[PDB]
Formats: C-alpha cells, structure tokens, sequence
C-alpha cells in the first residue's frame, strides 16, 4: 500500500461493504456425501464481511458443534478473530489457536478468510497454511475441519468450502516457498465441501481481550509467537479508529495557535 | 373561520437590528450637515443636562434602608438617576421599565432591585437564608456576564451569597448551580435550558427576573428574549404565583410597547430619560462615505482616521475599534510609518523629551505580542488573541495615561470597564459567517463602544466619531439619539419558537398557540403598528383583536412543523402532538429544517465519511459558501485530513466539512474568513451532532451512536481518539505526552504498573510519579454481571458497577455521566440503554442496576454490555454476556379458555339464606365465577383459579366457604392473605356477610400467640396473615385446633414471588404435609393473579388439571385499557414535576366526568399533585369541575378536619390520602369519593393495599420510589403496580376501566411486556433457608438430613427448580442435576446453622436443636439475629449495650430510610442520652437505637418517625426476653 492516499481510497470504500452483505452466492457442486456438510449461521457472515476490507484478507477462526442426534453436520456457532494482518493473497496469524471458556464446549471447524479476487481453486497458500496448523494443531481433524474462502465479487460476495486431502496436507507440512506457484502443488491437494448458510440460528463472536484483532495497521507490533487472551464482544470495522493509532497520532501542534481569533463568541451554556 | 396559508419569507424584516423602521430622523439643536469630497460629515453638539428639580437631591449610602447599604462600600452618593428611582426600587414588587443612555450606571438600580429580594427573606439570628429565592439576570454578551459574576461576587459577598454564571452543562451541573443563587446568563442559555427542564427545578424559587439591555428586542437574536419574556408572563398567569421583571434599555422610543410587553404599570412602574443624562455629555461626530469602489475607499477612511487622531494628538485620548482581530496592529503602525513619513511631526506625544514618562513606555519592552515595535513610541494595541496577562497590562497602561492611543476590538468594550476620552468606531461593518457575507455591525454592538466614550473622573465632556457608509449613515443618527424603533424580529423565528412550546407542553392546540403568541412583543407590535408589520387597516377593523391574523399565523408554522415531522397536527381537531424528533430539536435548539434533512439523510449503515457530510447539511449552514481566493488552502487542507470528504469536490459541502476537521485536528487557517467560518461551524457542531445522537440512540442504532457520541467527545475536546487520553487532563506537559504516543504501549496497559515502571516506558521518571496520578484520575468503571431467565422471551440482567478511579472535583467535578447500553449479537442493533449517572459522594459505592432485555428465535452467543463516559473521550468498558449455557424456560400452556356460559344467577345455590347476602347486590356471576361454581361449590376437590387482579375471586373462595358450611355446623376455615391490609379489609366484609347474617363466627388473627390461639377454635374462618400462621402451626403437631380444620384458602398466591413470599410457600407446603398425617383431607382453595406458570401451582397443591382455571388478564368482568407514557428524563425531580400537567390532561381525556385515583411515589407528593391538579384546573378556564356538590354541603365533612391544605384541595373537589391522615380523615375522603362528591382523589402508593375505594380511571405517576439505605430510587414491585391497575374497577356501572402509567424511559417496555401477559412465578425459598430448617428440626420434622431433602420436596421450590433451573443456578435439568443440587441444600443451609450453634450435627448424618436455635424457633426471630446477640452480649453488658446489640437485630433492617433522614436523624442523636460511635444516619439500626431512645426518653416525635417508632415496639419484647434467655 502507499500508506496515505491508498489508505484513504480503500477506506471511503469499506464503508459501502454492507451493501455486498445481501447479495451472497455458496458454490454449490458435487457432494461427496460420505463427507461432512458445515451450517454457517448468517449473521456471523454478515458482520465478517463488513469489518473486511477490500485488499488485505482478514481470516477468522470456526467453533462449532454438530446437532444431537445429527453427527454428519457441523454447524458452525463461532467465529474468533486473533491479532492479524493480511496481504492480498494470504493472512498471516499468529501461532498460538484460541484458548477461551466459552469455546470449551464446542470443537474447531477450521477458519475463513476474505479472498479480494475470485478463483475457483484453494490457494496454495491457503493449503500451506492449513496443513501447517494441522501439523502444530492435533486438536484439528484432518477430515473434520475445513478453509471457507469468501470472494468479493462485484457487489456481491460469494463463498466456497475447502478440506485439504492427505496428498494436500503433506505437501502443506513440506511447503515452504509461499509465492503464488510454489512446486509440486496439484488441484488433486484439496476438494470442495457441502456449505450452507442459515437464519434458523444465531452464531457469535470472539474478540481479543486487550485490544482488538486488526494489526494491520502495525505489522511490527505482530508476532508469530505473540499470545493472546479472548472476550465475548463483537469485531470493530477495519478502519475503526482504534486499529489505526498512527494516524489519530499525528498531530504537531503548538498550543498558541489558539491566540488568534481570541474572540471568543459562545453564549450558548 | 378556516384558517389560510401565508408566505413567512416576505413577512419578516431582513438585515434586523440595522431595520430603521422609520424613514425620517431628526436634528439634534445645534447639529450641522457638512459634506467634503466623497465624504459627508456630520456633527452634533453635547447635550445640557436638565436643571436639577425644585428641592431635588441624590440619596447618599446613608439615607436608604438599613441592611440594602452593605456592598455598597466605596462609593459615598447615589447617581441621579438611581437616585429618582430608588424609591420604587425597594418599596414595590411593580414591574420595573428604565430607558437610559449609555453610562448611567443602570446596573445598580437592578441591583436594589436584587437587593429587596434579598431582603424579602431575612432572619434576626440569621441573615439572608438561601434556600427560599433564586435570581435570574439576563445579560446580552458573555463577557459582560463573566465580569459582572466576578464583581457581584465581590460585593455581595458581605452577605455571603453564591452568585455565579451559569455556563454548566446541564446534568454535571444544576445539583452544583443548585446551590447558587442570583445567576447571570445570556438569553439563550435559559431559552435551552428552560426547553429541556433544568428551569423548572428551580422555578417557583423565582420571584425576580432581570432584563439588561433589553433593547436587544430589536436584534435577530431577538425572539428569544421574546420567548423568554413570554413563557414567564404566560406562565404567571397559570400559576397565580408573580415574579418582579425588570428591563433596562438604552434610550430608544417604542418604551411603552416594552412596558406593555413587560407587563410594567405606565402609571407607577415606567421609568423615562433622554440622552442629555448621560453622565459624560456627548459630542456626536459622523462620517458618512459616498464613494462607491471600494479601492479608493480603503485609503479615503485612513486618511480621515490620520486628520481625525491628529485633531486630538496633542492632550487628550483616542481609542479605535476595528471589527478585525489582526488590523488591531495593522491599523496601528500605519499611523506610525504616516508619523514617521511626516518628517517626524505628529511624534513627541509628550510635555518635553523626559516628560509625562517616556520612561514609561520605554521601559515596558519585552512583551509577548507585537508590542515590542509600537511601545516605544507613543501608542499600542488591544485583543484577546495575542496575549492573555499583558491585556491586563496594558488595560493599567491606559488607565494611568501613558498611552494615548489605543486601537482595539469590540470585546474590549463588552469586557473590564476603561473609558477614552475620545472613541473612534472605523468602518461599522463586520463578517457574519452566520450571514456568509460581510454586515454592519449589531445596534448593542456601536452602543456598547461608544458609550464608552469621555471618562466619568478626568473627563469633561466625551466626543465620539463613527466613521460609515454614507447609506448607513441615517441609521446611526436614529440610535444614538432616541429616533429608532424597537421592532420583534420574531416571525422569522416563530415555527421554531412554536415547536419549543408544544415540546415543553405548554401549547396543546391552536387555541393555546394563538393565546401564547398573543403575550408576545409582536403581539402587542401588530397591535399598534399593523402598517409595518403586513395588516391593511380595513382587514385590521374585520378583525379589531387580530385573533384570526393570530390564528393565521401559526397556522403556517403548524404546517412548517408537521411538514419536516416535529409535530403531527390534524386541521381538524387544531391539537399538536409532539414527536421525539420535535423534541431533539427543541433540546438543541436547531432549526426545523436541518432536522428533516437529518431525518431523511440519517441511516443505520451510516460511515464517519458519510456523517460528516450529513452534519455539512445542516440547514443552519445554509449561507456558507466558498470563496475563489481560499479554495487554494481548502485543498491543501483537504488532503491533511483523516476522514475522507472526497465524496464531495469544492461546494459548502467541503468546506464545512474540512473546516470540521481542521478544528478537530488542530489546524491554523491562514485566510480570516476561513478562521470566522471554522469558528461558526464548530461552535454550533456541538449541538449539532449532539442532537444526531440522541436521534439516532434513541432509533437503537448501535454503531452510528457510537460514532456520533465520539465525534461529540471529538468536538468537544478538540482532538481524535487516535490521541492518548492523558490530553483531556490539560494539566499535562505536552512534550511528554507526544513521548507516550511515540511508542505504542495501549492506554488500558497503564494500570498493570506502578509509579517507577511508568517513568521507564518513556525514559522520563522525573514523571513517572506525576503521570501514575492522571492515570488513576482517568475514570475507569469495573463490571459484575448476574443474569437469569425470566421467561423464553426475557431475561434479566443485574449489572454491579464499581467505581475503579480516583476522584478529585477539581476534575471529575460533582457528577460524572456514563450511558449503559446493551447491545445485540453483532453489536448492531442496542436491545437496551439506560443514563447512568455516579455523582461524587458515591465513588467507590457499587451501584446496582436491574433491567431487563428480550432474547429471539436464533439464540444467540452472547449479548454485549456496554458503558461509556458521556463527556470522556477513549473512556469505555466493554462485558460480554454469554449465553453459551443459558437454558431457557420451558413455553407456558395456553390458560384455559373461558367457555361461553349463561350467566350463573344467584339463585344457583338452593339456600335461601345465602342468596340473601348476594342478591342485593349483584343480580348474576362474573363468567369466571359462573366457570368456577360448580367445581368450587358442588364439588369437594382442591382448585385453582388465577384471574387478573379485579375478577371477583373473593367469592370464588366464598363459594368453597359456603359448601364447608353445609359440610359441617362447627366447620372450621382458614383464610389467607400475605398483605395484613388486604387482610383487615377481608375480615370487615366477612365479619359481616358471615357473622352478621349466618350466626358464624369470624376471626381476625394478632401478632400474640396465646391470644391467637384461643381466637380459632372459636372461629369458624380464620383469617391470617403468612407470619401469623407460621408461628403458630409451626409447633402443629401439639395444636389440635391447627390440625381439625377443615378448609384452607391461599388468596394472591402469586405473592409467593415478592419477599415475605418464602413465608407463604412454607405455610401452604406445611399444609399439605398435615393433610398427609392427619389421614383426612384438608381442602386446598388457592386464588392467584393470571399465572403463566400456574400448572406449577395447581401440581404443588394439589389440583388436578380439570379443577385448574388459570385466565389470562384479558379476561376480566370490566375490560381494561391500558397506556403506558414513558418520560425521557432520567433526573426523578424534573420528571416527577414534568409529568405534573401530563396527569391533568390524562384526565381530561380518558375520564372527564368519572371518577379518578393518583398513585404518587412520596407521602407529601400527594398534597403537591393535589394542589397542581387545582392550580392547572384553573387553567382551562374550567374551575372545581371536580366537585359534583355545592360548599354547603362539604361543611358537615370539614368540620372533622385537621390538615388545613386538605381542607382547601377536598373544597375544590380533589382531596389525598396519606400515612399521616387520621383514620377518621381517610374514612371521610373515602366516603366523600365514592359517594359521588369528589371526582378525583390523590394518594400515596402505600395505600394501593389497604384501599377499599374503586375508580374509573386510574393513573400512577413515576413508578420509582426513594431508598434512603443504598442512596438510590428503586422500581415499584410488579404486583404492586398490577394492584393499582386493578384499582379501576367499576363493574357495577362503567363498561370499561381506563389506566394511564407514567414512567421513566427505561421502564417502559419492561411494563408494555409485563402487563399484558400472565405473570410467571418463581419460588424464594432457596434464599430465605435457614429460619425453616432450624424451626423444623425443633419439632422433630426433620430428624436427619434424609428428613430435609425430603421437607424439601414438599415445596414450590422443589417444582420450579427443573422448570427454569438457570434461575436458582442449577446447571441442568437432569435427575442427578436436582439431586445433587438439593443435596448440596440440605448440606450447607444445615452447616450454616451448625456453625451458628442452633443446631448439633452428629455422624455427619443426624441433627438436633440447641439452645439457641431453640430460643430463634420459639421467639419467631431471624437466626443471624439470636447469632449476633450470642457473639454481642457478654458477662459486663448492660442496658446501654442492650440497646445497641437489640438494635442490630434483623428484624430492624426493615426499618427504612427517607429523603434527607441523614442530617434528620443527627439533629435528634444530638438530643439522645446515649451518643453513638461515629454512626452513619443512612442505616436504621442507628435510626432504631435513636428512636428507641426517644421513646424511653418520651420525647414527642413527627408522626412519620412515630409510626416507625410504634413498629419498633411491636416485635421489642420478643428481642428482649430472648435476651433474658
């Protein structure tokens, strides 16, 4: 980015992200039907999407359980966001995986990440990053969880489901160039799953406890190893001014500015 | 007739103030016209003062009354003017009009004015008490208010009376400014803050209003003098209260149309003088200029400038205002080069070289403005901008003559007071950014300044020059010698000015708007001058009172305000409703059409890009437009800001906008029209955007309230949040505040360190102390939240906030305000929102908050609290509330239809003997009663019958009883009620309808034991309160007379919910254990209010669910309608008195000719509202319309009377019922309402009880109450409120009941949900544990824990637990789930009582009583309190200790406390035998040692701490003698 003017454009233009919200397409194709098939609850998606932003992907965390009596589907009832930046093509996150009380009852799903440009294939540095967690992370199942990629389209946004395979999730543990062609990737590395959204639940939010989750705006204030704590409360906009403290920041001033126009007119208490 | 639209635009008179409504003005005498090259000049000479009167002289200090002639010091005689109207002054409450030119000292004869008030309330042993009158004095200009509370501080100081400004904000400051008496404002602070209410606290403490320079009438601002004049003239008439009003003016004609207006006596109040009185006689010079171009213009008015201050460059003194801030200093050094270009002629301003100190001026020479290069010869500058001490200095500079040049500002005159020998006022003309243009400057303005011309002391006569525009030059004479008239500016203003008055209540519909616009100065102005102001004279003589040119007008600001939706008005009715946006608008006082472009602009989904456009559209901005020659800077300073505008190119739009931010960032603007327009934006943003957050908090739209209470905080401090928060205390050095933001180490992380480890951040511990203090001075709340389902629908939250900062007034100052507000799953939309307000006494005080908020379909993760500082920038604490395990209850059944029955006759039951005491009274049933016949009277079996309060279940009962009398001669009943009113107003009726005329005996149990046993047994129906019937039957199984009997009635059941509920459920439960024993049944009857839950009820009594009825509350014999008003004002005061004309109306309304009760919160609330529902009756024209009999006839009533207010509210047709009354004085009132006599009684909540007197309409006023313990208001209880709402009922006659709550905000939606709907229920029994177990274990019910468990079962708690188990904290619904909780019960309720000794507990399995919890048990007293008394009392105590250690008893705690019973209660503890141990007066086991005292001291108390004192002594004994044991 060019740090002032880029900012300014794309940030006039985040404000109009909740427009996309209502019009959303879900790739539907064929359903393995041995597989698990994810619910993700609309209102969550709705709010992920409106503290996006247009360029830098910005990446959530899915908890969710299955229905009783229902072990094929997994609803996804959480999304959590962590201390984060992203690139255009890719969302860098730190190490550790949310650890909070509320998510004790539920198991992670995976996460989900804003793609600024559509392409029908999982990033290999999606697949990269997944297997890589999945190789820190036993607590993620290799079948069982998955990478939502969200896309903006025009005025829209549209989603698609991923898991990785097992040829998928070795070449992500080996991988370690993170250009958008590294060797040995292969379509035959991930697959699509079943995904729909749904009114019939709500889903919630977990934040970062002391502050919040968008360094994006502080890229050297983010550290793979970094550690955070969590809290129930819902994600602040990607150009809230919270997220943004260098620019608030910038004042020079001398005080005795004020000396001129020392009239001082208010009658008004 | 039908009103007609009419065009407002070409009605009003543009350039006002500078209007000249005459054409033609006058010479003085010995005035001359003469014109020069371009320039005509005219001159007059000074005036001659008239010959002083035959026998006329000025009053010294000496002569005028006694205590008047403190403050006074200093000064040894009275001016002539003063002088002539002093007399008047102190010795008449006449309305006061004086007409005086500039000069004359006017502010001291106001001041007596004061000074008579003052002395109105006066003591011998003390002077001046100050809680009986407040002033209010009305200044034109700020500075002039700041220096006359500086100097009227001083003065009246010997009297030791607060006079202050009133600048307060207001909720930080009116319980500040509530203090404070005889306050200085500017008109419109009043005009605000009398629209939102913070006026009308302390109105009625007005009997004196001051008027200064009242000839701003004629000024644009203008009709706001005229709104205030009027709405207190209107006001005094409703009232019948009077105030004095005193104008003052500058000497203009029209001065008996201001006498009219201010409704002054000509005869004795009007006061007269022309311009040959001002002290220092006036020579008038002006100049006029002709020429057009503006470019030889700008050197004609220097050169004219040069010869005029050379005329007087020898010895005397010029002063020159200039309307600019930096051409203070460019005008001087023009004349300095011009003096130098004259080959040093004009210099040597002095005697000599050395003489009349040149050192003076030489030696002066360092100094902070531009000083420096004119001081050192013989002239300098003035302003507010460059410096802030050296004005000062420069002020004694001039006094002392050292300086006989001075060029300066306006405000130089408006501020501290220094005359010049001779004035010069350069050009006239001013930039009105409000204009956004350039205009001659303000009547008020010229007059100020050139009254400022000749001293009082070392002058002879003064001269003044006005240089001006030769157009403008007519206008100038016809002021300052008396040609101009004062003319109202107010139809411009008059559909803003109309919307206020609906908002404050005071205009219903067009008929008061004509009555209200017929006080105004434009009033009485049409009256007298219709050819000005657009009336033919033909049309004026249709029409002689103008009221269809009244009705006219007005018509089109009615359409004006529904129009842009601030009113919704129908041309049919001619009544106004008001709206919330109206009252926004109102509130800030913005204009009606800024506040339709923000109703149509503002939207959810709103960015800060966007909001601040939305603000640059406001239509107050409308004139702002950009100039060619600073669109240069404007872009520069558009791409310097941090909010986006690009939206928007180079338009107002823009400018507007980046000026915002160029304030809000701190930024320097080089052009000065620029700086002038910045100015006026960012001084009217703040209530700008105030007035878009309240909108758009009040549509709940979470995220754009945000952004707008953020950018007010932004306005208001000046910077962004991207700005360390430390900046709000401007205590801070900035340097190092800039080092704090220079790394990024979030604010939030400042608390983790202590004073060394700050310093280390910043590598600057010489601060690292000073900086720790600011960071605990930063307001910091912490939060606890406690939630439990309510039903599926509703949960309820109880959110603790603990103050974490540390408070100091000189920051945080007497309140601090903070908005809690809870938001929804996405933050998005605000579920709920309260103002909290923590004032300084209260820090490190919890305070407690309890709302309620609904829950939907999707369950949701959580919901957010949140709570912010209102005026603190980057203050917020957020707490997020899980509902990741809530379990919501399970749905409630439908109640049971009612069937369509024919109506039951009394002639049902076959004995004759009952259909007797029915008969005579009602010829048919209720359909619930019909419904419930067969099942409670020809059948045997348990029932259940919920109905809304007002269904006629006494009978329903009554039936049960009936049947039990043909069951049995002896037949035995116990009856129950858990309020002993309701319970004595049962035995009244039953005494009679059954010991009267069926022979049976009725009994009402007592609180003693002997006696109350002896009383059933007797008695064929028991009746009892849960206490009475606790005691006794807790030892049943040795009472024979408890356990023979053969019905059992519970009435109001649901009470099980409220506290002393817990009481019932046991005794209900107890019940049932005994018909197990006694191998007989006991028929159970229970009657409740409608119960959602109500199968829970009938399954833990025992009735099958073909013998339940539950209805819902819209079942009832007389249907209802309900209304609910809520009030936005959180302050009880203010909302308590706004409501007061709302009860009136209400009336009017819902029940005009029926009879009316009103519920009030306070015992002495009822006399006050009782008393205003009179004073506003007087109002409608309608007088004692509440009165159906003549005088003669309430004689034989009155006669019995006491309270001698009573007496005058009962003669008009009202009257109230309260503690106080005399039971002989309640009976009468009663019997005087329901006999038909009075229409309306007011009465305290207490009574809703006890009341035996029905209505047609009911109101409850506010239902908060005041709790003296915790220091806060506390809503009614529920069943309470339900209670008063039964009480219409009149089923007798009407075919409806009508019932209007008026509330607070908050507590709006909990009542639209909650009266509707059943009511759930839900058991206390967990909470109130230990006084049972320990009782029950003393009679061997429970021998062993197995034995508790199993107690338990037999509850209502036992069955609400798996229902809604979130509720008693029980974590899941299972089998074990309840085991194991019931268990974890037993186990510590019985620990808990092993601990206190009143019980042993051995094997871990078995129990016994011991001494103590055998003593508890046999006294009827708390645990804890026999607990207390066993770690209290020792070898040594005597009667002193006794009554402290009685007095903490638990029983005590419900003795309450009231408003102000904290200094109350010190002034008796004075007086007492026994002091006390630095004791707090808020808590009432001090109150009860006092008043216990007392009592043995036989002291004659108050009755309110009497009554106290009686319950007191009612349970003494009983303490007492467990002492003995």
């Amino acid at each position: 980015f060019s740090s002032k003017t880029e900012w300014r454009v794309r940030a006039i233009s985040a404000a109009n992200l909740h427009l996309r919200t209502n019009h959303i397409y879900v790739s539907s194709d064929d359903i393995k039907e041995t597989g698990y098939t994810y619910i993700l609850p609309k209102n969550v998606l709705k709010k992920f999407i409106c503290i996006s932003d247009l360029r830098a992907q910005i990446a959530g965390y899915l908890y969710g359980v299955s229905p009783p009596d229902n072990p094929q589907v997994k609803e996804i009832r959480c999304i959590v966001m962590v201390p984060q930046w992203g690139t255009h093509q890719t969302v860098h996150l730190p190490g550790q995986l949310p650890q909070h009380e509320y998510l004790k009852e539920m198991e992670p799903l995976g996460w989900i990440h804003t793609q600024p440009n559509e392409s029908p294939q999982l990033s290999p540095q999606d697949v990269t990053t997944h297997a890589k967690i999945m190789a820190d992370n036993p607590s993620w199942d290799g079948e069982k969880t998955i990478i939502i990629t969200c896309s903006f389209t025009p005025g829209s946004c549209t989603l698609t489901a991923y898991k990785l395979t097992p040829s998928g999730y070795e070449w992500g543990r080996q991988n370690t160039d993170k250009g958008n062609n590294p060797k040995g990737y292969l379509p035959s590395h991930y697959e699509r799953v079943q995904m729909l959204l749904s009114d019939r639940f709500l889903g919630f939010f977990m934040v970062p406890a002391q502050s919040s989750w968008n360094y994006n705006f502080m890229g050297v204030r983010h550290d793979p190893n970094m550690k955070y704590e969590l809290q129930l409360a819902n994600p602040k906009e990607f150009y809230h001014e919270v997220h943004r403290p260098s620019h608030f920041l910038n004042f020079a001033l001398l005080q005795e500015g004020e000396v001129y126009s020392a009239d001082r007119e208010d009658l008004y208490a | 007739a039908p009103r007609q639209v009419l065009d407002l635009e070409d009605l009003v008179f543009t350039q006002g103030s500078h209007f000249m409504a005459n054409k033609r003005c006058q010479l003085p005498d010995g005035s001359f016209r003469r014109q020069r090259k371009g320039y005509e000049e005219v001159h007059v000479p000074a005036l001659k003062p008239k010959p002083f009167g035959s026998e006329e002289q000025l009053l010294p200090v000496e002569k005028l009354p006694k205590y008047a002639q403190a403050g006074f010091e200093g000064f040894k005689t009275l001016n002539r003017i003063q002088s002539k109207l002093y007399r008047a002054a102190l010795e008449t409450d006449e309305n006061l009009l004086l007409c005086a030119p500039t000069g004359a000292g006017k502010t001291n004869v106001a001041l007596m004015c004061m000074l008579r008030e003052i002395g109105k309330h006066i003591n011998m042993d003390g002077t001046i008490n100050v809680d009986d009158f407040k002033i209010i004095y009305i200044a034109p200009m700020r500075s002039l208010v700041q220096e006359m509370v500086g100097s009227f501080g001083k003065r009246l100081a010997t009297y030791g009376i607060t006079v202050a400004e009133l600048t307060g904000d207001h909720q930080l400051c009116k319980e500040e400014i509530s203090a404070t008496q005889i306050i200085v404002c500017t008109p419109e602070k009043w005009d605000i803050i009398t629209r939102k209410g913070g006026e009308r606290t302390y109105t009625q403490l007005v009997r004196l209003i001051i008027l200064d320079e009242i000839h701003l009438l004629h000024d644009d601002r203008g009709p706001v003098l005229e709104a205030l004049v009027a709405r207190a003239i209107r006001n005094i008439e409703m009232t019948q209260e009077d105030v004095r009003l005193i104008g003052l003016s500058a000497t203009l004609p029209n001065y008996e149309d201001v006498a009219t207006f201010l409704r002054v006596d000509p005869a004795k109040g009007l006061f007269y003088f022309d311009n040959s009185f001002r002290p220092v006689p006036l020579e008038q010079t002006y100049v006029g200029i002709t020429e057009k171009k503006a470019i030889k213009r700008f050197q004609i008015m220097n050169e004219i400038v040069y010869e005029k201050i050379m005329e007087h460059a020898g010895k005397n003194q010029v002063l020159v205002f200039v309307h600019s801030r930096k051409e203070t200093g460019k005008t001087a050094r023009a004349i300095r080069d011009m003096c130098l270009e004259k080959d040093t002629l004009g210099l040597f301003l002095r005697e000599g070289s050395a003489s009349t100190e040149v050192l003076r001026t030489e030696a002066e020479q360092c100094k902070n403005l531009e000083l420096k290069d004119l001081l050192p010869y013989g002239f300098a500058i003035h302003h507010a901008g460059m410096t802030r001490v050296d004005r000062t200095l420069v002020e004694d500079l001039f006094a002392d003559k050292h300086i006989q040049v001075l060029v300066s500002t306006a405000t130089l005159a408006w501020g501290v007071n220094l005359p010049a020998h001779t004035v010069i006022i350069k050009g006239t003309q001013v930039y009105s950014p409000e204009k956004g243009r350039w205009t001659e400057l303000g009547a008020l303005d010229i007059l100020q300044m050139l009254g400022r011309a000749g001293r009082p002391q070392y002058d002879t006569k003064g001269e003044g020059i006005l240089i001006t525009s030769h157009g403008e030059l007519q206008y100038y004479l016809s002021l300052l010698n008396q040609q101009l008239p004062i003319e109202s500016q107010m139809v411009s203003k008059l559909p803003d000015m109309l919307n206020a008055e609906i908002v404050l209540g005071n205009v219903q519909n067009a008929k008061d708007a004509v009555n209200w616009l017929g006080y105004a100065y434009l009033y009485i102005r049409m009256l007298r001058s219709p050819t000005l102001y657009g009336i033919s004279h033909d049309d004026l003589k249709g029409d002689p009172l103008l009221d269809q040119r009244r009705l006219d007008l007005v018509h089109t600001a009615a359409l004006m305000l529904d129009k842009n939706n601030l009113v919704k008005y129908d041309k049919k009715t001619g009544n106004f409703q008001v709206t919330e946006l109206g009252r926004i608008a109102s509130h800030y006082y913005i204009t009606n059409d800024t506040v339709q472009t923000y109703n149509q602009l503002l939207k959810p989904t709103l960015s800060e890009i966007e909001l601040f456009r939305v603000f640059s559209l406001s239509s107050e901005f409308k004139n702002i437009t950009v100039r060619e020659e600073e669109k240069l800077e404007l872009q520069k300073l558009l791409e310097r800001v941090p909010i986006p505008v690009k939206e928007s190119i180079e338009e107002p739009s823009a400018k507007i906008n980046v000026l915002l931010q160029a304030f809000i960032s701190q930024l320097k603007l080089e052009g000065f029209a620029l700086m002038a327009d910045m100015v006026y934006v960012t001084q009217s943003a703040g209530r700008l955007m105030r007035a878009i957050f309240e909108i758009v908090l009040n549509r709940g739209w979470a995220q754009l309230t945000d952004k707008t209470l953020n950018l007010c905080k932004m306005i208001d401090k000046r910077m962004w949040q991207s700005m360390c928060p430390l900046r709000q205390f401007r205590k801070l050095p900035e340097e190092v505040v800039k080092k704090i933001e220079k790394k990024n180490f979030p604010f939030e992380r400042l608390y983790d360190l202590n004073h060394n480890e700050i310093g280390e951040l910043i590598r600057m511990p010489k601060m690292g102390k000073t900086i720790h203090k600011y960071v605990h001075l930063f307001p910091k709340l912490e939060l606890s939240v406690h939630l439990q389902p309510i039903t599926r629908s509703t949960l309820k939250v109880e959110l603790t906030i603990t103050p974490d900062f540390q408070w100091d007034e000189k920051v945080h100052g007497s309140s601090e305000a903070f908005w809690i507000l809870v938001e929804d799953v996405d933050s998005e939309v605000i579920l709920h929102h309260e103002y909290f307000l923590l004032k300084a006494k209260y820090a490190q005080d919890e305070h407690l908050i309890t709302f309620f908020v609904p829950v939907f379909e999707p369950l949701p993760p959580q919901y957010f609290i949140r709570v912010v500082s209102d005026r603190w920038l980057s203050c917020e604490t957020q707490l997020p509330v899980s509902f990741r395990h809530l379990i919501l209850p399970e749905k409630y059944p439908p109640p049971t239809e009612l069937l369509d029955l024919q109506p039951l006759p009394v002639s049902a039951l076959r004995n004759s003997a009952f259909e007797s005491l029915y008969q005579d009274k009602f010829p048919f049933f209720n359909p619930i009663q019909t419904q419930v016949f067969n099942t409670v009277y020809n059948s045997d079996d348990n029932v259940f019958v919920g109905a809304p309060t007002g269904s006629g279940k006494t009978i329903c009962a009554e039936f049960a009883i009936l049947r039990m009398l043909l069951q049995s001669s002896e037949g035995r009943c116990v009856y129950i009620t858990p309020m002993e009113a309701l319970a004595e107003q049962v035995y009244m009726d039953w005494y009679e309808k059954f010991q009267d005329r069926l022979n049976k005996k009725v009994v009402l149990l007592t609180g003693e034991t002997s006696t109350d046993l002896k009383l059933l047994g007797k008695g064929n129906i028991i009746i009892s309160t849960p206490e009475k019937w606790d005691i006794l039957s807790r030892r049943w199984k040795q009472r024979k007379n408890v356990q023979n009997i053969n019905l059992f009635v519970v009435d109001e059941v649901h009470l099980i919910g409220g506290e002393n509920g817990p009481v019932l459920e046991v005794i209900c439960s107890r019940m049932r254990y005994i018909s197990s024993q006694i191998e007989r049944p006991i028929r159970i009857v229970a009657l409740s209010s409608s119960l959602s839950n109500a199968k829970d009820v009938a399954h833990w009594l025992g009735c099958s669910a073909t013998s339940t009825f539950n209805f819902h509350p819209n079942v009832r014999p007389v249907p209802l309608e309900l209304h609910i008003q809520g009030f936005n004002i959180s302050h009880t005061q203010t909302r308590l008195l706004s409501m007061a004309k709302p009860v009136y109306h209400a009336i009017t309304k819902h029940s005009p000719k029926k009879p009316v009760i009103v519920f009030v919160p306070s015992r002495k609330q009822t006399r006050l509202t009782a008393i205003d529902i009179l004073t506003t009756c007087a109002a409608d024209i309608q007088r004692q319309r509440f009165l159906h009999c003549t005088e003669k006839d309430l004689i034989p009533y009155l006669e019995k009377l006491s309270d001698s207010t009573l007496k005058e509210t009962l003669l008009n047709g009202v009257g109230y019922l309260h503690e106080g009354l005399s039971p002989m004085e309640r009976r009468l009132v009663e019997q005087l309402f329901s006999s038909g006599a009075i229409q309306v009684v007011v009465a305290s909540r207490s009574l809703c009880w006890g009341m035996n007197v029905a209505a047609h309409l009911v109101i409850i006023m506010d239902t908060q109450y005041y709790n003296g313990k915790i220091h806060a208001y506390v809503d009614y209880p529920i069943y309470d409120v339900l209670q008063m709402v039964g009480h219409a009922n009149r089923p007798l006659q009407d075919d409806e009941g009508r019932c209007v709550i008026m509330c607070q905000g908050s507590k709006k939606d909990f009542f639209k949900k909650f009266l509707y709907e059943p009511l759930p229920v839900e058991s206390h029994l967990d909470h109130c544990m230990h006084d049972h177990f320990n009782a029950e274990i003393v009679t061997k019910t429970i021998e062993n824990k197995q034995d508790a468990v199993d107690y338990l079962t037999w509850t209502f708690l036992y069955r609400r637990m798996t229902q809604n188990p979130n509720y008693y904290n029980l974590q899941g619904i299972s089998h074990r789930h309840l085991s194991d909780h019931l268990s974890e019960l037993v186990e510590q309720t019985l620990s808990d009582l092993e601990q206190s000794k009143c019980i042993s507990i051995e094997d871990e399995m078995d129990v016994a009583p011991l001494n103590l919890g055998m003593i508890a048990a046999y006294y009827y007293i708390n645990y804890t309190t026999i607990e207390l008394f066993s770690m209290s009392l020792n070898a040594k105590t005597k009667v002193r200790g006794l009554i402290e250690i009685i007095s903490n008893a638990a029983e005590y705690e419900n003795i309450p406390i009231r408003h102000h019973e904290d200094n109350l209660l010190r002034q008796l503890a004075q007086k007492v035998p026994h002091k006390l141990n630095n004791p707090k007066f808020n808590d009432p086991h001090v109150k009860t040692n006092l008043l216990l005292q007392a009592h043995l001291s036989r002291m004659q108390l108050s009755a309110e701490l009497q009554s106290d004192t009686e319950e007191i002594l009612s349970k003494a004994i009983r303490l007492i003698q467990a002492c003995v044991d």
